[PDB]
C-alpha cells in the first residue's frame, strides 16, 4: 500500500501533560511470535518504524487470535495517549439525510482502502505511539517500534484522515463543479448527470487523482451496485426506503425486547406515516429487569396492530428537487401524539416522522402544534437549506386568537388551514370582565408544612360557603382544589377571585391536557362553564372575602 | 508588531456549535470569506484546531448587501481580562446628555492591525454544508476581527489618533466607541450635527474608514399608570390595590389602606363603590409618587445589567433595565407586516443601544419566548454588529399587568 505523498498535521500533547510511559505486560510466546510476523510487515510496509531505548514512551501491545480463523491481530490501547492528545476539531457534525439527496444521473461509490495507514502522520508526535513488543519474558529487551502513518483507535486519525481526504478532493472538485462528492467516514459517494460514457471515465480519473496521493480506491467491478445499503437505509436510483424492519411475533415481552422495538418503529417513522409508539414506550415506564416481561397493554397491543399494518407494505421516500418546493403537513395523532410528511408534489413523499414531547407541564394542542412546527423548520434548513410551506389543521382565524392573546412571542412561517381532522381548537376562553348577575366565589387553600394537612374553601357573596379537608397536600394543591371546589358549586356562569398567581398563571393558559388530575377536572369543568372570569388578588391584606376565607381554611391548618 | 491577547486564566477556547444556516446565507457565506481569504483577512485551517464559534448572515439595517456577523459571545468572556480590566476603555457620562447622538460602524478599522499569531486559533469558525454533504469550509481570523471586543481595546490607541483633530476643534463633542461602533454626542442644531458627522466621516476616511440618530436627552419615563375613571367597580379597586400594592416595595412609600377599606366582606364584582375622599387622597398620593423615579436606586459598574421585556399586545412591548428586581435603572415601552419576533427582536436591539449609550454595556436579556422559535428566527431581523446576552423566560401574569 501507498501512504500518501502530502502534508502533516501538527499534532500536539495536552498542555503541561507528557507522552504516555505505560509498561508492557508479559505476553506467551505465540503472541510474542504473532506480534513479530505483523510488525515486521507493517515495516516493510512502511507502515512502521524501529526505534531505540532512548524514546522513553510506551503504549501497550496485544494480539488476539481468531473467531472460527487462525489469524492473528495487533491490538495497541492508545487510552494514554489519546487520554493526553489534544482535542480536534469534531468531525461530521450530522449526517446526510436521504431526503436531502438530489437525483443524479449515476452515483458510485468509493471506498478508500486502508485509509489510516494511506496516511502520513506528524514526525514530531510519531515519538509517542511508542509501542514494545517484549523479550520471553524478562530476559532480553522488547522490540521498539513507532507509527508512521494514523493508527487506528488514536484520537486524532478520523480527524486527521478526514482533513487530508478534503485537501486531496480540493483540486478536482475546482475543475470539476457538477460532480458530487459526498465524504463520510472512509468512503467516497459520487454521482453526476453524464452519461455513463463521461461518468465510468470520470470515476477513473478520481480514482487515479486520488492514487497520485496515495489513495486506493476499489476499481469498478469491485464497485458496489445500487442499492446501496447504507447506513440504515436502501438507496435506490430513484427513491429510498428504510432497511427491512422486522418486527418479531413473541409470546412475552421483556423490558429489551420491548426497547429494540420502539427502536425499529421510529426508525421506521422517518418515511412510514403514522406510525405510534406511545403506549408500547409508557410499558417502558418504571423499568424492571432487561430480562423482566411486561404484559402488552390493550393499547399497547392495538398500537403494536396498529403498526404491522403501516409496516405489512412497503414505502419508499423520493429525492430532493431544489426548484420544486416543499410542503409539510402535520395531523394530531392522539395524545400529544403528531406525525408529519413533507413532499414537494402532492403525496409523493420526501420524508416522514412524529412529535410527541411535553413541553411543559400543562399545555394544549395550540402550543404542541407550534412546538412541531418549530422541529420541522429546523429540521428542514437542516436537510434542505430551506423552510416548507406548512399546511395545519388549525384554522387561521383559531391561530390568530391565540397568537394575540398569548404572554408569550410566538411565530409561524407561511401556512394554510386543511381540513384534516382532528382540528386543533381552543376548548375553553375566560371572560375578560366579570359577568352582572353572576356568582362570586373567593376561594382559598392553605396547607401546614408541618402535617401536609390542607384545607380548600370558597366564600361566595351569596354568603354561600364551603371547606374541604386535604390530607398529604401543599398550598399549590390546596389552592387548585379551592378553584375545583368553585368550580364545581356554581353552574353555568361564574366568578372566581384567587390570590393564587400559580392557579392564574396555569389557567390563563387555557391548558387542555395536564400531567396533574386536579388540573385535568379543571379542565373539564371550565370545559363546561358557559362564562369564566377569574381574577386574582394579593393575599394576607384584608380584601374582599378573601380574609373570609382565609380564616375558614387556616382555622386549624395555620 | 502584534499585541499578545491571553485567555482568562484557568479556561480556553470557545468550542460553540454552528447553528444550521440556510442555502441563501450559506452561499452569501461562502462568497464573503472567498474575499476575505484572497484579501487574507482569514485563512483555512486543519483538524488540529478544536475550537469554534458560531457565524451567520445579516442584512445590515436596511441594506440589500449581505454582511457576515460573528458570535463571539463566549469567546469575549474568556478574554474579558484584556479588553475590560486592562485595555479598558472608559465610558463617557456626557453621552447620555446630548440632545443628539449618531451611531456610526467603525468596524472596518480592525482589517488593518494584525492578530497575535498565537490568539487566532480561538477565532475559529465554520460554513456548514447542507444536509451534512461536506465538511464545514473551517476558518481562522488573521486580523482583528469585528465582534470580538479585543479589537477596540487594542485599536483604542489608533483610533485615539484619527480623532485626536476632530476632537481639538471640538470640545464639546462627545466620542465614544462601544465595539464596532462609534457614538458621537452634540448638543449642536440637528443640521449643525448632522455636518459634523459628515465632517467627521471625512478625517475616518484618510484612514481607510467608512449616520444613524438617537435622541437620549428625550428619552424619558415610563411611569406605572394608575387609571382615572368616573365609577369605580369592587374589580377595578382589587385590581387597583393589586397593582398598587405591587408598585410598593418598589416604589417607597405607596398607601392603601384606605382603599383597602372599601372591599370590605364579600361583594360581587361587579358592584360600584364610589370613591371617599381621603382614598382619593390616596391615588394621588401614589400617582404623583409614579411620575418620580425611584429614589436609592444607583447604577452598580460593577454588576451585570438585566432587561425584562413584556408583550402587551398590538405591537406594544414594554421593558425594564435593572440590576436588582423591582430596582429599575430604566423602563420603557417599544411598538410597531410584524410577527412577534420581528418585534421583539427589535426591541432587543433598541434597549440594547439606550443601555450602551447611557452605561455603556449591554443587558442581559430575559426574552418571553421559546429558546427554539427564537433560536430559529433572530437573525432574519438582527442588524446589529454587536449580540448581546440572552436566556428565555415565561411571563408571571400579573408582571404584564403591572406594567401596562
Ligand atoms: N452508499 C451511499 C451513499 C450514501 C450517500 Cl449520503 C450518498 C450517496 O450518493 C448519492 C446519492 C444521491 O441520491 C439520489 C440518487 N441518484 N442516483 C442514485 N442512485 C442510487 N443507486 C442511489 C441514490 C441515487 C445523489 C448523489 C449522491 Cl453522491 C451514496
Amino acid at each position: 500500500s501507498p501512504i500518501s505523498p502530502i502534508e502533516t498535521v501538527p499534532v500536539k500533547l495536552k498542555p503541561g501533560m507528557d507522552g504516555p510511559k505505560v509498561k508492557q505486560w508479559p505476553l506467551t510466546e505465540e503472541k510474542i511470535k504473532a506480534l513479530v510476523e505483523i510488525c515486521t510487515e507493517m515495516e516493510k510496509e512502511g507502515k512502521i518504524s524501529k526505534i531505540g531505548p532512548e524514546n522513553p514512551y510506551n503504549t501497550p501491545v496485544f494480539a488476539i487470535k481468531k473467531k472460527d480463523s487462525t489469524k492473528w491481530r495487533k491490538l495497541v490501547d492508545f487510552r494514554e495517549l489519546n487520554k493526553r492528545t489534544q482535542d480536534f476539531w469534531e468531525v461530521q457534525l450530522g449526517i446526510p439525510h436521504p431526503a436531502g439527496l438530489k437525483k443524479k444521473k449515476s452515483v458510485t461509490v468509493l471506498d478508500v482502502g486502508d485509509a489510516y495507514f494511506s496516511v502520513p502522520l506528524d514526525e514530531d508526535f510519531r515519538k509517542y505511539t511508542a509501542f514494545t513488543i517484549p523479550s520471553i519474558n524478562n530476559e532480553t529487551p522488547g522490540i521498539r517500534y513507532q507509527y508512521n502513518v494514523l493508527p487506528q483507535g488514536w484520537k486524532g486519525s478520523p480527524a486527521i484522515f478526514q482533513s487530508s481526504m478534503t485537501k486531496i478532493l480540493e483540486p478536482f472538485r475546482k475543475q470539476n463543479p457538477d460532480i458530487v462528492i459526498c465524504q463520510y467516514m472512509d468512503d467516497l459517494y459520487v454521482g453526476s448527470d453524464l452519461e455513463i460514457g463521461q461518468h465510468r471515465t470520470k470515476i477513473e480519473e478520481l480514482r487515479q487523482h486520488l492514487l497520485r496521493w496515495g489513495l486506493t480506491t476499489p476499481d469498478k467491478k469491485h464497485q458496489k451496485e445500487p442499492p446501496f445499503l447504507w447506513m440504515g437505509y436502501e438507496l435506490h436510483p430513484d427513491k429510498w426506503t428504510v432497511q427491512p424492519i422486522v418486527l418479531p411475533e413473541k409470546d412475552s415481552w421483556t423490558v429489551n425486547d420491548i426497547q429494540k422495538l420502539v427502536g425499529k418503529l421510529n426508525w421506521a417513522s422517518q418515511i412510514y406515516p403514522g406510525i405510534k409508539v406511545r403506549q408500547l414506550c409508557k410499558l417502558l415506564r418504571g423499568t424492571k429487569a432487561l430480562t423482566e416481561v411486561i404484559p402488552l397493554t390493550e393499547e399497547a397491543e392495538l398500537e403494536l396492530a396498529e403498526n404491522r399494518e403501516i409496516l405489512k407494505e412497503p414505502v419508499h421516500g423520493v429525492y430532493y428537487d431544489p426548484s420544486k418546493d416543499l410542503i409539510a403537513e402535520i395531523q394530531k395523532q392522539g395524545q400529544g401524539q403528531w406525525t408529519y410528511q413533507i413532499y414537494q408534489e402532492p403525496f409523493k413523499n420526501l420524508k416522514t416522522g412524529k412529535y410527541a414531547r411535553m413541553r411543559g407541564a400543562h399545555t394544549n394542542d395550540v402550543k404542541q402544534l407550534t412546538e412541531a412546527v418549530q422541529k420541522i423548520t429546523t429540521e428542514s434548513i437542516v436537510i434542505w437549506g430551506k423552510t416548507p410551506k406548512f399546511k395545519l389543521p388549525i384554522q387561521k382565524e383559531t391561530w390568530e386568537t391565540w397568537w394575540t392573546e398569548y404572554w408569550q412571542a410566538t411565530w409561524i412561517p407561511e401556512w394554510e388551514f386543511v381540513n384534516t381532522p382532528p382540528l386543533v381548537k381552543l376548548w375553553y376562553q375566560l371572560e375578560k370582565e366579570p359577568i352582572v348577575g353572576a356568582e362570586t366565589f373567593y376561594v382559598d387553600g392553605a396547607a401546614n408544612r408541618e402535617t401536609k394537612l390542607g384545607k380548600a374553601g370558597y366564600v361566595t357573596n351569596r354568603g354561600r360557603q364551603k371547606v374541604v379537608t386535604l390530607t398529604d397536600t401543599t398550598n399549590q394543591k390546596t389552592e387548585l382544589q379551592a378553584i375545583y371546589l368553585a368550580l364545581q358549586d356554581s353552574g353555568l356562569e361564574v366568578n372566581i377571585v384567587t390570590d393564587s398567581q400559580y392557579a392564574l398563571g396555569i389557567i390563563q393558559a387555557q391548558p387542555d391536557q395536564s400531567e396533574s388530575e386536579l388540573v385535568n377536572q379543571i379542565i373539564e369543568q371550565l370545559i363546561k362553564k358557559e362564562k369564566v372570569y377569574l381574577a386574582w388578588v394579593p393575599a394576607h391584606k384584608g380584601i374582599g372575602g378573601n380574609e373570609q376565607v382565609d380564616k375558614l381554611v387556616s382555622a386549624g391548618i395555620r | 508588531e502584534t499585541v499578545p491577547v491571553k485567555l482568562k486564566p484557568g479556561m480556553d477556547g470557545p468550542k460553540v456549535k454552528q447553528w444550521p444556516l440556510t442555502e441563501e446565507k450559506i452561499k452569501a457565506l461562502v462568497e464573503i470569506c472567498t474575499e476575505m481569504e484572497k484579501e487574507g483577512k482569514i485563512s483555512k485551517i486543519g483538524p488540529e484546531n478544536p475550537y469554534n464559534t458560531p457565524v451567520f448572515a445579516i442584512k445590515k439595517k436596511d441594506s440589500t448587501k449581505w454582511r457576515k456577523l460573528v458570535d463571539f459571545r463566549e469567546l469575549n468572556k474568556r478574554t474579558q481580562d484584556f479588553w475590560e480590566v486592562q485595555l479598558g476603555i472608559p465610558h463617557p457620562a456626557g453621552l447620555k446628555k446630548k440632545k443628539s447622538v449618531t451611531v456610526l460602524d467603525v468596524g472596518d478599522a480592525y482589517f488593518s492591525v494584525p492578530l497575535d499569531e498565537d490568539f487566532r486559533k480561538y477565532t475559529a469558525f465554520t460554513i456548514p454544508s447542507i444536509n451534512n454533504e461536506t465538511p464545514g469550509i473551517r476558518y481562522q481570523y488573521n486580523v482583528l476581527p469585528q465582534g470580538w471586543k479585543g479589537s477596540p481595546a487594542i485599536f483604542q490607541s489608533s483610533m485615539t489618533k484619527i480623532l485626536e483633530p476632530f476632537r481639538k476643534q471640538n470640545p464639546d463633542i462627545v466620542i465614544c466607541q462601544y465595539m464596532d461602533d462609534l457614538y458621537v454626542g452634540s448638543d449642536l442644531e440637528i443640521g449643525q450635527h448632522r455636518t459634523k458627522i459628515e465632517e467627521l466621516r471625512q478625517h475616518l476616511l484618510r484612514w481607510g474608514l467608512t449616520g444613524y440618530e438617537l435622541h437620549p436627552d428625550k428619552w424619558t419615563v415610563q411611569p406605572i399608570v394608575l387609571p382615572e375613571k368616573d365609577s369605580w367597580t369592587v374589580n377595578d379597586i382589587q385590581k387597583l390595590v393589586g397593582k398598587l400594592n405591587w408598585a410598593s416595595q418598589i416604589y417607597p412609600g405607596i398607601k392603601v389602606r384606605q382603599l383597602c377599606k372599601l372591599l370590605r366582606g364579600t361583594k360581587a364584582l361587579t358592584e360600584v363603590i364610589p370613591l371617599t375622599e381621603e382614598a382619593e387622597l390616596e391615588l394621588a398620593e401614589n400617582r404623583e409618587i409614579l411620575k418620580e423615579p425611584v429614589h436609592g436606586v444607583y447604577y452598580d459598574p460593577s454588576k451585570d445589567l438585566i432587561a425584562e421585556i413584556q408583550k402587551q399586545g398590538q405591537g406594544q412591548w414594554t421593558y425594564q433595565i435593572y440590576q436588582e428586581p423591582f430596582k429599575n435603572l430604566k423602563t420603557g415601552k417599544y411598538a410597531r407586516h410584524t410577527n412577534d419576533v420581528k418585534q421583539l427582536t427589535e426591541a432587543v436591539q433598541k434597549i440594547t443601544t439606550e443601555s450602551i449609550v447611557i452605561w455603556g454595556k449591554t443587558p442581559k436579556f430575559k426574552l418571553p419566548i421559546q429558546k427554539e422559535t427564537w433560536e430559529t428566527w433572530w437573525t432574519e431581523y438582527w442588524q446589529a454588529t454587536w449580540i448581546p446576552e440572552w436566556e428565555f423566560v415565561n411571563t408571571p401574569p400579573l408582571v404584564k399587568l403591572w406594567y401596562q
